[PDB]
């Protein structure tokens, strides 16, 4: 049951993969996989109602 | 049964790896999640909110409010510049307390494109025009407009649309400048000047304020974490 | 998961003006360098990996240091076992790195490193010493002695560490009572009431939702009392895992005074520049 | 149909403003109710639309040249206005959203800049020593709000300790710089930009109801970032008046009254 | 200073229980909550130093125990020895120390 | 622990308690009051491990003291007294520590050594 995904290669000699087993049943037993995606931050950034384009004028 | 080699950093802890580890409380029923506003999944988000910079930072107005707004007038003398900045952001003692600059203080390594946004808070009948100017560094610091106008510059016309963003280009020798006080990798120098002057009509204030404020832009990242020298803990 | 690529710029005389903007309206002017200046193509091979939630918040931080002593009985008072209730808002750095954010949500892994010496120059002979670190759940019994029934774990979760070894390590899920643990709760847990026979019914410590939160831990020596003393101390690593967070804030900018958000002795955290001098 | 021209109609009581900024919806998330797949208490909730969501005026502050900043805390500066106080009072869990309405008009002539920030779970420094002995009824002040202080006058009293807040005004009063507040929602009122500002305000906690009484979720704070400024005197004083409605309001658990000591 | 009562009386053989009320913070938050007995002219000894434990050589009647803001020291099996005063002490937040009014106890 | 074993009225008065020296460096030394009949009064700590001082509320501004690591012994002055300071004076050292962790880095201590004390009267 074992789960290969692909290292992000910095420095190479002269795709390189990584396997992993989980081994306990409890989840916060698990390691950090650390494969998570960025998001928009139109919600912080751009919270408006009527939402405008950066060419338009802002008033 | 099986033979094994233990291997050089065996029993070692070093407070970084991602290695499993036993639950002390097995067959726990976790509280399901629901959907809290405003979820933030990269600190680079809370890079590109835009804050205030403690701009003024004089002996007698520091530590008050009095910081955060830089002073305007028709009497100003137009030969001397409004403010200055080095463009050391987790170091320059004005951008270090900012948002970007307490992000940038846990990491050590940084690039990017920087926007600078200006407020003019004085009335509507005050008008006038403001160049801001970047200078990449390996020259002198501007200390007049004939020599920061060679950079790169925007020229803010003060009408209705009360704000301008200058946006300082990513031009380094490095590909992740330093955080600290590298003089190798420093970020260059910022002013500000009068272009014409701030004219007022009467029964108007002769003196206003103007507020500055500092983000990053979407081709920001950091690398490498650290401690930061903030905050501090007495015996 | 590379950066957006750097488009080229040419000259502009346009009517659309991206450099004003309102920053009254809330937003931020969400500009690109090819907005104000002319700009080449960049092809991007920079990534925000490590400035991911998860990558912030992997790192091991100390959170207490437990001190426990071994001794026979002596005209001088010993501490056979010691007790710490557990919070992290006794050290700056991780309360500060965790007070970025409203509420957060993270699996927990502890662990513990455990360091002993002497202190009687006579005699420095010893053996070795297996130490117990029981959770005690919010309202289970605490111990009164070193040797008392509630050692006897038949509940609790305990670690039997013996010296010498790799450093104690476990895990904790998401054990909160909430959806999402309260870095700041701005309330109280009880509300005064005109129809109260005193004051003292429902008074309350303001921005505290409970006491005794999360329990308690209690160190001992299991060993029977060497004749010289050695003097233990366990420290206690934090180290959140499967990060998720809301509702961002500004970091602390003066000294932290006790738990709550009060602030006493420095209050001057910006030095002198002047507004001319680069 | 510019964004300067706003109108807002909740109940039976409408605002209409002619030089508004925009309208900022915090947190990109509208008010909503509590859908079944996150809905912990078993009990129908009452749910009175109208009767609570409608636009509840404030007491006018007073903006003088030398003033620092006023807060408010939500819901609690709603605990006297009308049915909303009333079925906050008699139930035990509420939850609701908020549309918080800032106004503040002067002429061409004057000068200034109010920053009206929204703080979830905004918790205030102590005036004294003993840490977290501030008392509810200094701790919720109602529609009368607080001010804020220009400097820690550290109270000192042998008895009677006055349990109350010291806000120390470029600290926000909780320790953070006032520069670094814009990661909260906020809008700025810029007085040759706009007079009003207008933030709505998603239903914000750890729990999807809370009690109300026990628990105030936004805290709202108003601080002038640029000083009044006027032609010549020093005697400028130009009111504020701050507006809020509540939005998606329901209540759960039903029980007596509750009568706070104040 | 911490609430006590002024004075408690009872025969031998009884059990009688002292109570220390203080405040929030105080009593209620920490448990460094502690009692001590004082004869006359007698320097101050301390009988229960955490909230429900004792120190070597005190003997078993003492027993103690918290309910809030309220701490209570309980004497089962009264003797005449017992007379005296009892102090109860307790820590209070930003690290000051602050004792109770103090209890007489006359063994009838 | 020695405690000096005086009376004048509004004029200063100086005390003295003088400990054993491994009780000196590692505890800490605490000072105590008591009127006759009004109970037990707190009014201050030395540590003279880091010379830390640490004043009651009431004895904030007329108490002052000081260490003296040659003779391990510590000092009390009150600088000013009133007729209501006519009370017992004892001298406590803080060594029997508690389970509980003081914060999470230390160990809280009571005192259950006590010093036989002295008797001050302020009148004429
Ligand atoms: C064998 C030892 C087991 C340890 C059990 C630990 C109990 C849970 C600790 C959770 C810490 C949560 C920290 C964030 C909480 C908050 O910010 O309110």
């Amino acid at each position: 049951g074992a789960q290969v995904s692909s290292q992000k290669v910095g420095a190479h000699e002269n795709t390189i993969n990584y396997t992993t087993i989980n081994y306990y049943k409890d989840s916060a037993s698990n390691a950090a996989s650390k494969q998570d995606y960025s998001q928009d931050p139109s919600k912080f950034t751009e919270p408006l109602k009527d939402v405008l384009i950066k060419t338009a004028p802002a008033l | 049964g099986l033979p094994v080699l233990n291997t050089p950093g065996s029993n070692q802890y070093l407070t970084s790896d991602n290695h499993q580890s036993p639950c002390a409380i097995p067959e726990f029923d976790v509280t399901p999640p629901i959907d809290i506003p405003g979820e933030v999944k990269n600190m680079m988000e809370l890079a590109e909110i835009d804050t205030m910079i403690p701009l003024n930072l004089e002996s007698t107005k520091r530590n008050t409010m009095d910081m955060y707004r830089v002073t305007l007038s028709d009497s100003a003398d137009l030969s001397q510049p409004i403010l200055c900045l080095s463009l050391s952001p987790a170091f320059d003692p004005r951008l270090s307390h900012t948002m970007l600059g307490e992000v940038l203080n846990y990491y050590t390594h940084w690039a990017g494109s920087l926007k600078f946004t200006f407020l003019f808070c004085g009335s509507m009948m005050a008008t006038g025009k403001i160049l801001v100017a970047y200078a990449p560094p390996g020259a002198q610091p501007p200390t007049s407009r004939k020599e920061a106008m060679l950079g790169t510059h925007v020229i803010w016309d003060l009408g209705l649309q009360s704000s301008c963003t200058m946006v300082v280009p990513w031009i380094s020798n490095v590909t992740y400048r330093q955080t600290t006080q590298d003089s190798f990798t420093e970020g260059g120098y910022i002013s500000m000047f009068y272009q014409t002057r701030i004219v007022v009509p009467l029964s108007t204030p002769k003196s206003m304020s103007m507020l500055g404020f500092v983000s990053a832009c979407n081709d920001f990242s950091v690398r490498l974490l650290r401690d930061t020298t903030h905050i501090s803990q007495s015996a | 998961d590379s950066l957006p690529d750097t488009k080229a710029s040419g000259p502009a005389h346009s009517k659309e003006v991206p450099a004003l903007t309102a920053v009254e309206t809330g937003a931020t002017n969400p500009l690109a360098p090819s907005d104000t200046v002319q700009t080449r193509h960049v092809v991007q091979r920079r990534s925000r990996s490590e400035s991911t939630i998860e990558s912030f918040f992997a790192r091991g931080a100390c959170v207490a240091i437990i001190e426990v002593d071994n001794e026979q009985p002596t005209t001088r008072a010993q501490k056979l076992f010691a007790m710490w209730r557990i919070t992290y808002k006794d050290t700056v750095q991780l309360r500060r790195k965790l007070e970025f954010f409203t509420y957060s949500r993270f699996d927990m892994e502890f662990t513990f490193v455990v360091t002993a010496n002497f202190t009687n120059a006579n005699n420095g002979h010893a053996l070795n010493q297996v130490y117990q670190i029981m959770y005690i759940p919010p309202g289970a019994p605490t111990p009164k002695s070193w040797d008392d029934y509630t050692w006897q774990t038949s509940s609790n979760p305990s670690i039997f560490y013996t010296y010498g070894a790799a450093p104690a390590r476990i895990s904790v899920p998401y054990v909160g009572l909430a959806n999402a643990y309260s870095h700041f709760y701005d309330g109280f847990a009880k509300v005064p009431l005109k129809t109260d026979a005193n004051d003292q019914i429902g008074d309350s410590l303001y921005s505290a939702m409970t006491v005794d939160d999360f329990g308690v831990l209690a160190v001992r020596v299991v060993n029977d009392h060497n004749p010289t003393k050695v003097t233990s101390k366990v420290r206690i690593y934090m180290k959140p895992k499967h990060v998720r967070v809301w509702c961002p804030r500004p970091p602390r900018a003066v000294p932290y005074y006790g738990p709550g958000v009060d602030y006493r002795n420095n209050l001057d955290p910006l030095s002198e520049k002047g507004l001319t001098t680069y | 149909y510019s964004d300067r021209v706003l109108q807002l109609t909740l109940g039976n009581s409408t605002i209409t403003t002619q030089e508004a900024a925009n309208s900022v919806v915090a947190y990109g998330r509208w008010p909503e109710f509590i859908r079944d797949d996150e809905a912990n208490p078993v009990d129908q909730p009452t749910e009175p639309d109208v009767a609570t969501c409608r636009f509840y005026t404030l007491d006018t502050v007073m903006w003088g040249k030398e003033s620092k900043g006023w807060w408010w805390k939500l819901p609690d500066a709603l605990r006297d206005m009308g049915l909303f106080g009333q079925n906050m009072y008699y139930h035990y869990l509420g939850r609701s959203g908020y549309t918080v309405h800032v106004q503040c008009n002067a002429s061409k002539f004057h000068q200034g800049a109010l920053g009206v920030f929204a703080i979830p779970e905004y918790c205030l420094a102590g005036d004294s020593d003993k840490q977290r002995y501030t008392s509810y009824a200094n701790a919720n002040p109602g529609e009368r709000g607080g001010k804020f202080y220009s400097q820690f006058n550290k109270d000192n009293a042998v008895t009677s300790p006055k349990r109350e807040f010291c806000p120390v005004d470029y600290l926000l009063g909780c320790g953070v710089l006032l520069g670094n507040a814009f990661v909260y929602p906020h809008q700025i009122i810029n007085l040759r930009t706009n007079n009003s500002a207008t933030i709505v305000l998603p239903y914000v906690n750890a729990l999807a109801i809370d009690s109300m009484v026990k628990h105030n979720n936004w805290g709202i704070a108003i601080l002038p970032l640029s000083p009044l400024d006027f032609a010549q005197d020093s005697s400028v004083e130009i009111p504020i008046t701050v507006t809020i409605a509540p939005m998606c309001s329901e209540f759960n658990g039903l029980r007596n009254v509750t009568a706070p000591k104040f | 200073a911490l609430t006590q009562p002024a004075s408690v009386s009872g025969s031998p053989g009884q059990s009688i229980t002292i109570s220390c009320t203080g405040t929030i913070t105080d009593i209620g938050y920490y448990n460094y909550v502690s009692w001590y007995q004082q004869h006359p002219g007698k320097a101050p000894k301390l009988i229960i130093f955490d909230v429900t434990n004792r120190p070597s050589g005190v003997s078993d009647r003492f027993s103690g125990s918290k309910s809030g803001n309220t701490a209570s020291l309980t004497i089962s099996g009264l003797q005449a020895e017992d007379e005296g005063d009892y102090y109860c002490f307790s820590h209070r937040s930003n690290n000051i120390r602050v004792f109770g009014g103090g209890t007489k106890l006359t063994v009838l | 622990v020695q405690s000096g074993a005086l009376k004048k009225p509004g004029a200063s008065v100086k005390f003295s308690c003088q400990a054993s020296g491994f009780t000196f460096t590692t505890y800490d030394i605490h000072w105590v009051r008591q009127a006759p009949g009004q109970g037990l009064e707190w009014m201050g700590m030395i540590s003279p491990s880091r010379d830390s001082t640490i004043y009651a509320q009431k004895f904030q501004g007329r108490v002052t003291m000081t260490s003296d690591t040659s003779t391990s012994t510590v000092y009390m002055e009150l600088t000013s007294l009133r007729s209501e300071d006519t009370a017992l004076y004892y001298c406590a050292t803080a060594s029997r520590p508690s389970a509980w962790v003081f914060r999470s880095l230390y160990t809280y201590y009571y005192m259950d050594v006590w010093g036989t004390g002295t008797t001050v009267t302020v009148s004429s």
